[PDB]
């Protein structure tokens, strides 16, 4: 069967933009956290998010004008174009080969439809709405725009709305898509941006910390949202050894299960399912994973029953098991792309990164979180979980090249 | 491993079930119908909503009351294909039963109603909390895996008026390489009025507010060998391009031609073609490149779909329905080859190619 190379990185995130920034803040166990700036914050009793702080689309948008996109398309965009320069890859490169593009998310451009919301309002009337705004919403979109960007007219523009899981069914489909043979290239990750959607929706689930995110703390009080984008480049292996490509790492395998159960609750044995699946897939035994980058949200809900599937997959003996959520905030779509990014420099820099914000690790948690500072390690081997509303689960597992 | 189309069913303006679809195609039936005055101002007062369609009168009174009508479409659609007219279980599934559904963007009923709420109400978080399960883009494939106990593969993805090409590939794909040994297939549109306000508002300048449409398709799709009932179709190519240089014609063209190639056959080949009639420039272009590319014939072998006005993310869905009950009603479609295509506003193109078999 053949073999499947991460050769590109491309981040915009809460602690950096870029793969070195990126890496620094990792390492680092930088916070995201910061004041929302993106909508108005009044009535909601608090006012932290972890938006990306000083987003230049200018700098990585050449081709789409701006306001074809809202700021989900603008993340998605940017990070492709990061990944395929951290590919050494160029838009002559690009333009002629069969490739999928594949981008996961949750909310897509809700804030642009909260805006024009904003406007039927203020005017009572629906005559009022942007057109501008109504044409770039939906998340198909998401997609389509980095072909446009990328000059890729040969392409599958998939956006796949598996919500908090979208990122790792994304990178999943670009593994089976050059698997088939039908490709040799996938731009595959996750975006979304900050909106009173998500902010109003966690609040009302009462799944908000008021301060700090704290998985698998015994206090831990919930999530903040987040946003950004990560997009990997995948290639089969032939095609990136016979350009001298760079390659980060391997992508080994992944898992798909259903819990279908709740619509809304995680579930232990879809969990575990997942899990199972993509261990299977990527063909290795629980002894060799060197960690897992964890689903790791910091609600009660989400660490006890992640903790407990994990727990029953290893059998007692869990590997270090890290929460990217503690320094990123919840960037939703996004999250298991980022997480996956994380995952693969961890690998390639022998490094775990941090459960930052820990205090106290759940008694109901038996787990080595790595808190607060990042370790050095032999990282070979490495599972990213991650789990969504309508009992979506998808794990994605790793490896040294 | 080719993979097979062995099941179909259909919730649409024709009403509820695979048969209703089947007459009302053949038929050329009307279902425009005066809005409801519930539904409030819309951009147009007619619209070709599913008839007699209630959820509660569908589904129960269980988890009923908040349901959004795109996962209420869904479960009926689900319901059609895997029972029987009275309930009785006509599909076995199990684990490795894979559910993808194709969307636009979910429920815009239930996002906007969302933050109306957290606008108008005495503070922004102070929403209707028993709507929120269902505002999930994924809900509708989630809720169908609850319904039938499908803890295999479940996936949602977007690209609107492609989305169910999108999600036959999607399907295709994760079989070819063993996730999966059966899927339910297919997409889904709801009517509402955000949908209706926001279509007229993306719509080119002055162009007139377009008729709507509804509903869900879905399909069962099973590997060829392995099939536990008789192929009504072989999904022999799936291509997809991005219309980046706004040329929907050309890129429509190049992909109808990429797809033919690839499922080994010949234009002139092609016994039933299918496009998405979006009614839009792109959709005429669309249209004007196929009845250049295939027979004249093709194009005619299939009533046209028109009079269920724009269905959205159904679109696709319908269109191979309406092409397997076209094949269904031929013996000489044994064997022949139907292309459907369509073209979505954020620029994806996609073209299946289809061995009618049955």
């Amino acid at each position: 069967r053949r073999r499947v190379v991460l050769t590109g990185f491309g981040v915009i995130s809460s602690i950096g933009t870029g793969v070195e920034e990126y890496t620094a803040g990792l390492r680092a166990g930088r916070s995201g956290a910061r004041p929302i700036t993106r909508f108005d914050t009044e009535g909601f009793g608090q006012n932290t998010a972890c938006e990306v702080p000083d987003f230049e689309p200018g700098r990585w948008i050449h081709h789409v004008p701006l306001d074809d996109m809202g700021r989900a398309g603008q993340y998605a965009v940017a990070a492709a174009r990061m990944a395929v320069d951290d590919a050494g890859l160029t838009e002559d490169d690009l333009g002629e080969r069969q490739a999928v593009i594949t981008v996961g998310t949750t909310d897509g451009e809700s804030h642009d439809i909260a805006v024009l919301l904003e406007q039927e309002l203020a005017a009572g009337d629906p005559e009022a709405m942007d057109p501008v705004l109504a044409r770039r919403i939906n998340a198909g979109r998401l997609s389509t725009v980095i072909a446009r960007e990328l000059r890729m007219p040969n392409v599958e523009a998939t956006t796949v709305t598996t919500a908090c899981a979208a990122g790792n069914y994304s990178v999943g489909y670009g593994l089976d898509s050059i698997r088939s043979g039908e490709v040799d290239i996938a731009l595959c990750g996750g975006a979304d941006a900050v909106c009173r959607k998500a902010f109003a929706l966690f609040k009302r689930f009462g799944a908000l910390t008021p301060d700090v995110v704290r998985p698998f703390d015994k206090d831990r009080q919930g999530i903040l949202t987040g946003e950004g984008a990560g997009i990997l480049v995948l290639e089969s292996l032939e095609s990136a050894l016979a350009r001298g490509a760079r390659i980060h790492a391997e992508v080994l395998g992944y898992g798909l299960s259903c819990d279908a159960a709740h619509p809304t609750a995680p579930n232990r044995d879809g969990i575990a399912r997942g899990i199972r699946l993509a261990l299977d897939d990527a063909g290795v035994e629980q002894e060799e994973i060197d960690f897992i980058s964890a689903h790791g949200t910091g609600t009660k809900a989400n660490d006890k029953t992640e903790s407990a599937a994990i727990v029953d997959v290893y059998g007692d003996a869990p590997p270090r098991t890290v929460a990217v959520k503690s320094m990123l905030g919840h960037s939703m779509g996004a999250a298991s792309a980022l997480g996956a990014i994380a995952c693969g420099l961890a690998i390639e820099h022998g490094f775990i990164p941090p459960t930052i914000n820990h205090r106290e690790t759940d008694p109901d948690c038996p787990l080595d979180v790595v808190p607060n500072r990042a370790v050095e390690a032999d990282v070979r081997i490495v599972q990213n979980n991650s789990s969504a509303f309508a009992g979506n689960n998808a794990v994605l597992i790793l490896g040294t090249y | 491993g080719t993979p097979v189309i062995t099941g179909w069913s259909a919730v649409s303006p024709y009403g509820i079930g695979r048969a209703e679809f089947a007459a009302g195609v053949r038929a050329g039936a009307k279902t425009a119908v005066k809005a409801d005055a519930g539904l409030g101002p819309l951009p147009s007062s007619d619209v070709c909503t599913v008839p007699g369609f209630d959820i509660q009168e569908q589904l129960g009174p269980r988890g009923t009351a908040k349901m959004d009508r795109l996962t209420a479409l869904a479960l009926v659609a689900s319901d059609g294909l895997l029972l029987d007219a009275d309930g009785n279980r006509a599909v076995a599934t199990d684990e490795l039963t894979g559910v993808v559904l194709g969307i636009t963007m979910g429920s815009l009923e239930n996002v906007t109603d969302f933050l109306r709420q957290s606008y108008t109400n005495a503070r922004p978080f102070y929403v209707d909390a028993g709507r929120i399960p269902f505002g999930s883009l994924n809900h509708a494939a989630g809720a169908t895996a609850i319904r039938h106990d499908l803890k295999g593969p479940n996936t949602t993805v977007a690209g609107g008026r492609v989305s169910g090409l999108l999600a036959l590939n999607y399907a295709r794909r994760l079989m070819g390489q063993g996730r999966a040994t059966k899927y339910l297939v297919g997409s889904a549109e709801e009517f509402s009025a955000a949908h209706a306000w926001f279509e007229h508002t993306a719509t080119a300048s002055g162009d007139p507010a377009p008729l709507l449409g509804e509903g869900c398709g879905l399909f069962l799709v099973e590997q060829a060998e392995a099939a536990e009932r008789p192929p009504l179709a072989a999904v022999l190519s799936v291509e997809t391009r991005v219309d980046i240089d706004d040329d929907p014609g050309a890129a429509v063209t190049a992909c109808a031609r990429r797809a033919l190639r690839r499922a080994g056959v010949d234009a002139g080949e092609v016994w039933a073609a299918v496009p998405c009639a979006a009614p839009t420039a792109a959709g005429r272009a669309e249209h004007e490149a196929l009845a250049a590319l295939v027979p004249a014939d093709a194009l005619s072998r299939v009533p046209s779909m028109e009079l269920l006005g724009d269905t959205g993310a159904a679109s696709a869905s319908f269109q191979i329905a309406a092409v397997l009950a076209a094949a269904e009603a031929d013996a000489d479609s044994r064997g022949r080859i139907a292309l459907v295509c369509a073209v979505d506003r954020d620029g994806a193109v996609a073209v299946a190619v289809l061995r009618l078999i049955g």
